[PDB]
């Protein structure tokens, strides 16, 4: 019982043609595509109720599908326009079995006009204020990631190779490095916090893990540096004494 | 099915405070309700569902929605809001009891929840480059809800928007905002210059 949308992320160039791709195991007779914007919520761009039938939605304007097989349901961009750009989410339900709507994950796609402008982030670990753990017994490392274009990260804290939940903020929204250029790169930060107990004690491992989401290995790629992939950077730091 | 409304996109309240969020539907045959949550960094999830079998309807993390015919309405409200409930809400119609036909969907409201700092000093410190690259970073933390971060003028220099972090087993939940620079004339001292406090440590 589950819904998985090919690709979890994806960068592409205005005027290239993209296949989003969905696909259900519950031999589901109805799949739905969505995008979902800020303010706008979700907005139905092309149903279908059976194998090779489709139905535009509210906005099925520059998009296209396919329903070949029952368990699969394609969603076409003919030519990618930065309006394009969008979370695309898939769904699908049964018609007779009253359980409703399954959802898949969501599939963040961005369109830009140059691939050579993506860039994967690096992550630099700043470490408490010896006045912090003064004043307050608690301890703050604050991660950066900065470098990053588009806006396709997921920042994580590690604390003795355990993922952490406890005492942690990252940014909502990340800022802007340069934001008079259009599509300039961006910054976000994140936060831990613990006692100064645990930040002082040397066998305690902190890292600051940021996953990022470029491009695959089809993509055409010779320029100066490294392959902008999907790739997890890491920052590291030991408690002290 | 046929239209759905959420009138107020975002909506901020106190931890511990009445949560409203507002749904309002047209439809020609007889509506089928709905509504969805999506917190962070997951995927849309049922709250509730209003089928024609009762006009309070209970949903999941303590929320409530009652169905009025007469207004059109299908208010979702909760009466203790928890920092758990900061996500978007996203209300929705269809024509089946079930949720089997196309489901239309209102615009959302993202839902903040302020919390309620228990004691506040607040301060500015200055956090150690973990190499040598001497672009500090300075933390203002520990600052009442009250207070609210300003962007920059001056831009070589960055600064984020005041977030909310909680350490479960201490109880604890506290402000932060950083800035920070590559000039070397930029003092933490004097980063965040913007509806302060006096009585803040350095």
């Amino acid at each position: 019982v589950k819904v998985t949308q090919s690709s979890r992320y994806l960068v592409k160039r205005t005027g290239e043609k993209v296949f989003l791709e969905c696909v259900q195991d519950m031999d589901h007779e109805n799949m739905f595509w969505y995008r979902q914007d800020p303010g706008l919520g979700l907005r139905l761009i092309y149903f279908s109720y059976d194998v090779k039938m489709k139905e535009k939605g509210d906005i099925p304007e520059g998009y296209s599908v396919s329903r070949e097989k029952k368990e699969r349901f394609s969603l076409i961009l003919e030519s990618a326009s930065t309006n394009q750009t969008s979370m695309y989410l898939c769904a699908s339900s049964s018609t007779g079995l009253p359980y409703g709507y399954t959802f898949g994950s969501g599939t963040r796609l961005t369109v830009v006009e140059d691939l050579n402008k993506v860039f994967p982030p690096e992550v630099a670990v700043f470490e408490p204020s010896e006045a912090e753990i003064s004043h307050t017994q608690k301890a703050t490392l604050v991660c950066l990631a900065t470098g990053f274009f588009p806006d396709h990260v997921e920042l994580s804290w590690w604390v003795n190779g355990k993922e952490v939940h406890s005492g942690v903020c990252t940014d909502p929204q990340p800022l802007k490095e340069q934001p008079a250029l259009n599509d300039s790169r961006y910054s976000l930060s994140s936060r831990l916090r613990v006692s100064a107990t645990f930040w002082q004690n040397p066998r305690n491992h902190f890292r600051c893990q940021v996953q990022f989401y470029g491009l695959s290995e089809n993509d055409e790629w010779t320029q100066d540096r490294a392959k902008p992939v999907t790739q997890i950077v890491s920052a590291e730091a030991w408690g002290r004494a | 099915m046929q239209s759905v409304t959420q009138l107020g996109s975002h909506v901020s309240v106190s931890e511990g405070a009445l949560v409203l969020l507002r749904c309002n539907y047209s439809s020609s045959v007889p509506p089928y309700l709905f509504w969805y949550v999506q917190y962070p960094n997951q995927g849309l999830q049922l709250l509730l569902k209003y089928t024609s079998a009762a006009t309070l309807v209970k949903g999941i993390n303590g929320f409530e929605a009652e169905f009025k015919k007469s207004e059109t309405s299908f208010h979702l409200t909760k009466p203790s809001a928890h920092m758990s409930d900061a996500a978007e809400y996203f209300c929705a119609v269809s024509e089946s009891p079930f949720g089997n036909e196309k489901l239309t969907f209102g615009t959302g409201t993202r839902l903040t929840i302020i919390p309620n700092i228990q004691n506040p000093d607040p301060a500015v410190y200055q956090l150690r480059d973990s190499k040598s690259s001497d672009k500090s970073v300075c933390l203002f933390t520990d600052f009442d809800s009250q207070t609210n971060v300003s962007q920059s003028k001056d831009s070589d220099v960055y600064i984020t928007d005041k977030c909310v972090l909680d350490m479960r087993s201490m109880d604890f939940k506290s402000n932060s905002a950083v800035a920070w620079s590559n000039k070397s004339d930029f003092a933490c001292a004097n980063a965040f210059n913007n509806s302060i406090i006096p009585e803040d440590t350095f």
